[PDB]
């Protein structure tokens, strides 16, 4: 929030991360897909569901009813508008405000596409021109050409084009790869959109950052997903660690204590370093995906080869308790994560059938044919089989962002006066006034409060701000104890 | 993004070198390897006196000028003409200031160890690189096309060659080098085809027959009865039409250029061909490690190109392969820029930050850090 | 089941580790006996720097690392080195935590005193196995043939060995070593193979001839008028085909191998042959007991798997032995696991509870305890 001169709102600026692509195509059991779905099919709006070609029961696409479909707590009826009416206001055109809505139910239509065995062939032959149809037409696509594509994926390997045939298994997957890729992107755009509008011509002399982002969640299982977010937090922390170092060591120079004290960042270093650094984790992991031939298993020795018995936060899993595979292990501020690595090549090489792409970057459909622009100006950079995807600048690493991107921030976060807040879950069971102990507990030590307790217990214990020891103690020695707080803030308390 | 755009990537070869950033999917440059020097003072119009030209320059006004190539058969014997080369590519070719930029070369396979140390040398005290790494070139072809253990054939302007790798680390005793390539190849056309009745006569004849000789020619399997074919008279010829009208007609001759990489004797050539020469490495090699080479033929290079050289290479080896072997030659449609696609590749990766030569570690370590 | 699921049968041996679960009728763990150390320094793809490598990782990857065997000819040399394969059986190979599992070993006939103490001082102070028992190994292939006297030929790949064993206990002086066992018969193989006019020459024709010792190998009765056979040349004769095609014929060596067993004469050695050793083991015994022993002549080991080889036996002490004794060669089919299962077993009974070492017994009396 870009603030004015004066003090007075001038801009704003949003910025997302790490979208959860999954939900898109999937679902746990008492969970459920994005909103928009329901919000969608909730029939508020009834020429959408003709517009869009789509039905008002959920359970016509997979991709959004594998979990639940209905919240008591929410109308989606309600919510349709507020979000259309906010699409607006937004200042979309309504043709965009059109895309949106045309893209999104294309995307349920993907996961309703099918497929068929060619006979005596172990090939993918479309199962029906019904739902390509529809999904062709409201991404301004051709039906045809869009299920030969997905079929016949014509490919590039050397310093040609080599069409290669796909699998029945293979199409289902990069069906769902492009209706997550599709999503994002557009959820993508609709932020940079918004921030268009948010961009005004009003000088600004500073801002006022608001982050809202996960934390150190450990779960039994922990995936790519768990070490790019946990990676985030580890960062956090010791940009907490550090301002409070700062921050500590004012006050025994403005008393005139002789306290000296190491950076409480510094702690925190190791683990960082072994996992941003160049021949730290995600290098290993970002150039393995160069190698045409890699596994994940292939990676896995590695990263050992690499990093076992010469790294001390690296270790080798503890397999039992309630994890439910071996890889690594991290040595994190909160604690000990154990890592599973299976997936992670693929999730991180953003796999898509570059034909298709062809299609969408050609669409009647303005908006779509947008989207994928960065894509189609970095194919002259990876023309030919192997290489770097780089040279035209098409994304090396699934990773490779994330880490730019969670520089950008990390920067942004130090040219600020960091104002923290940390948010706390009571009880698993949803009950007001009620509290689990150790669920509070673990929050505490993810969250940064312990060890920021831990720090200023080194030692000296309680440390009383000045006003809040004027106020709650003038009263001891009222007379001089009032006039030195009122008289200087500080040197009253003093 | 600091160095995820910046990455560059040099091919430098002895007829071509191929460039651009890391990140791309084909070269951003491709040029002649030479260094003209003016026979005579004198300018063009509007331009100053030039000490030296470089690349298409130098081909273009070749008349004039002594040309020189720097890098004979994939080595570099000239320092101060590669110099030369390199300061073309990045400032006039890519037009980048090299001092913010990493950059992966690209070396040959049995480089010399103090040439290794002296494009560093060059690379970080005349053009200030920040970091650079030094590829061989067969393990970049062989990576771009997905793999990490197979034999590639390299073939391109200069020099042939055969580097049997395995998990990434190309086998130095097993490597063999066939100096036969394209240039050689265009100057045997150039005579069966002066020898079918011709003449390339003024430059503008010369310089064409190369173009003939990508265009129209083949390698055929079964080369024996195709001459045969040739003779029965089919419609088979193939008439080009030159910079002007006369049509010069090419039928038979098309086929017996390439079958000079197969029979190096149609040239003087006393060594072996290709194929046997894949199979020697190949008998030179750990014997647990020649099924996987022998599945794993990986063709690059600008000569390989000729259609129908990977089945003729197919059966080539796998009848002098035991029958109880699989042969498989992987000859990809790019792969003219195989190797330099390779690198762009692995020098965008996510985990070849960790092998990049920074300043820090030579100006610490002395040439002998990226020399390995 | 505390400990009936959780009772661990490790055999260690001079090439295969063999391991499992008591309970089971053969191990869930057979692996080379190996730990190779890398030669040079360097990574796969994907992992990282390796220190060690044990088991099949270290065959499949021989080419660069320095092999070392930690039990020669059945004793353990190496106890770094040996460390190293438990750690591996547990940890990867059987991917248990040893500290809640009694772990069953297997030491070798005429063990040093000494080495049951350091392998017991190993188990109870660096794994922290709860208990565990060391049994030896002839004794336990006896067993697992039912019965408790009997004196067992045990053949392995370092050592061989004759065992008499009188209601359970073995007895220390009447045991015979033999060091000529399945690997120097591997490599005699290979020499009358080369002999017959061959080449083993790259890794993938050196450790396949191994593989055709196994499949094609025979023991002759009568060996004499079975070289007379070969020459009148029957379909006695039998080709393997090689990684590849190539065709490889064996006829006659096919037997001229394990016939190395009964005359170590082929092989440059002086020492007696296996029968002639069986012999000497029993009139080294108490004179009351040789009818015993005489009618249970118990084979275990891979190398006691060469088919006719209880039959050659079985007619080889006949014909030493007097005529008023009974002669008995069992040679049961799973004897190339005989000592793991007669472990299994052993360990997975009722009432074996009660011998089993805890680190109470050890904590308490130090290594003295388990070594009786």
């Amino acid at each position: 929030i870009h603030f004015g001169a004066t003090g007075k709102l001038a801009s704003a600026d949003i910025e997302t991360y790490l979208l959860e692509k999954s939900r898109v195509t999937f679902q746990l059991p008492a969970e459920r897909s994005y909103h928009i779905f329901y919000q969608i099919m909730s029939n508020k709006k009834p020429e959408l569901i003709d517009m869009l070609l789509i039905t008002t029961n959920p359970y016509d696409y997979h991709y959004v009813s594998e979990g639940e479909i209905t919240v008591p707590s929410i109308d989606d009826q309600e919510e349709l508008m507020a979000t259309d009416s906010a699409i607006d206001i937004l200042g979309f055109s309504a043709d965009e405000k059109t895309a949106i809505y045309k893209l999104t139910g294309a995307v349920m239509h993907y996961g309703n596409l099918k497929f068929k065995q060619k006979q005596r062939e172990e090939q993918a032959e479309p199962d029906g021109t019904e739902v390509a149809d529809k999904a062709a037409y409201l991404m301004g696509l051709n039906s045809a050409e869009l299920l030969k594509a997905l079929c016949y994926p014509r490919v590039g390997v050397g310093n040609e084009a080599v069409t290669k045939g796909e699998t029945v298994s293979e199409v289902h997957n990069s069906v769902g790869a492009l209706a997550k890729a599709v999503y994002e992107k557009m959820f993508l755009w609709m932020v940079i959109r918004i921030n268009q509008q948010l961009d005004t011509k009003q000088p600004r002399q500073y801002f006022i950052g608001v982050l809202d982002i996960a934390g150190f969640e450990i779960f039994d299982f922990n995936s790519f997903e768990q070490l790019c977010i946990n990676f985030t937090n580890e960062k956090l922390q010791q940009f907490f660690n550090h301002h409070m170092f700062v921050l500590e060591q004012e006050e025994y120079k403005k008393e005139g204590i002789e306290w000296e004290f190491i950076d409480f960042g510094m702690d925190l270093a190791a683990c960082i370093e072994l996992i941003e650094k160049p021949m730290g984790i995600f290098s290993i992991l970002e150039e393995e995906c160069m190698f045409p031939k890699a596994t994940d298993t292939s990676f896995k020795n590695k990263l050992y080869d690499e990093h076992l018995g010469k790294s001390n936060n690296f270790q080798k899993p503890k397999p039992a308790k309630g994890k439910a595979e071996a890889h690594f292990s991290l040595v994190h501020y909160a604690g000990t994560v154990d890592y599973n690595i299976s997936g992670w090549l693929e999730k991180n090489k953003d796999p898509l059938n570059e034909t298709v792409i062809g299609l969408y970057q050609k669409s009647s459909v303005k908006t779509l044919a947008l989207l994928f622009a960065t894509y189609g100006g970095e194919a002259e950079g990876g023309g030919g089989k192997k290489g770097g995807k780089k040279k035209g600048s098409s994304f090396q690493t699934v990773s490779a962002l994330f880490r730019e991107n969670l520089n950008k921030l990390m920067a942004n976060l130090r040219s600020t006066h960091p104002h923290f807040v940390r948010c706390i879950i009571p009880n698993e069971t949803k009950t007001p006034g009620a509290m689990e102990h150790e669920l509070v507990l673990h929050q505490l030590r993810c969250n940064g409060v312990l060890e920021g307790i831990r720090i200023c217990r080194k030692g000296f214990p309680s440390r009383v701000l000045y006003a809040d020891f004027k106020q709650r103690y003038r009263v001891l020695n009222a007379s001089a104890i009032p006039e030195g707080q009122f008289m200087d803030s500080k040197k009253a308390s003093e | 993004d600091e160095d995820e755009t910046t990455a560059l990537v040099c091919d430098n070869g002895s007829g071509l070198v191929k460039a651009g950033f890391a990140g791309d999917d084909a070269p951003r440059a491709v040029f002649p390897s030479i260094v003209g020097r003016p026979r005579h003072q004198g300018v063009m119009v509007g331009m100053g006196q030039k000490d030296s030209y470089v690349g298409d320059e130098a081909q273009s006004k070749r008349g004039i000028l002594t040309l020189k190539y720097p890098i004979e058969h994939g080595i570099i014997t000239n320092w101060d003409d590669m110099e030369k080369i390199w300061h073309h590519t990045f400032y006039n070719e890519l037009r980048v200031a090299p001092e913010e930029h990493p950059t992966l070369l690209t070396e040959a396979p049995l480089n010399p160890k103090a040439n290794r140390e002296k494009m560093t040398q060059i690379m970080f005290e005349t053009f200030n690189v920040p970091a650079m790494y030094v590829a061989i070139q067969a393990v970049l072809s062989l990576y771009a096309s997905g793999r990490t253990t197979g034999i590639v054939l390299d073939s391109g302007d200069g020099v042939t060659h055969n580097v049997p790798i395995y998990e990434g680390y190309a086998l130095p005793h097993a490597i063999m080098r066939l100096d036969l390539a394209g240039r050689d190849l265009t100057d045997y056309l150039m005579k069966i085809l002066t020898e079918r009745g011709y003449s390339f006569v003024t430059t503008a004849e010369r310089e064409i027959v190369r173009d003939i000789k990508e265009k129209l020619c083949y390698v055929a399997l079964d080369f024996e009865n195709e001459m045969a074919t040739a003779a029965s008279s089919s419609s088979l010829e193939k008439s080009y039409e030159l910079p002007d009208g006369q049509v010069i007609t090419i039928g038979n001759e098309r086929f017996r250029c390439p079958e000079t990489l197969f029979q190096p004797s149609f040239i003087g050539m006393e060594s072996a061909g290709i194929h046997e020469t894949t199979y020697n490495s190949i008998m030179k090699c750990d014997i647990d490690i020649r099924k996987d080479l022998y599945a794993n033929n990986v063709m690059s290079g600008g000569t390989t190109m000729y259609p129908g050289i990977a089945d003729r290479m197919q059966k080539e080896i796998t009848a002098l392969a035991p029958s109880t072997m699989k042969i498989k030659i992987i000859a990809p449609p790019e792969r003219k820029y195989s190797v330099w696609i390779g690198g762009s590749i692995l020098a965008s990766l996510s985990t070849f930050q960790q092998m990049w030569i920074t300043k820090q570690e030579y100006d610490e370590a002395g040439p002998s850090i990226v020399h390995r």
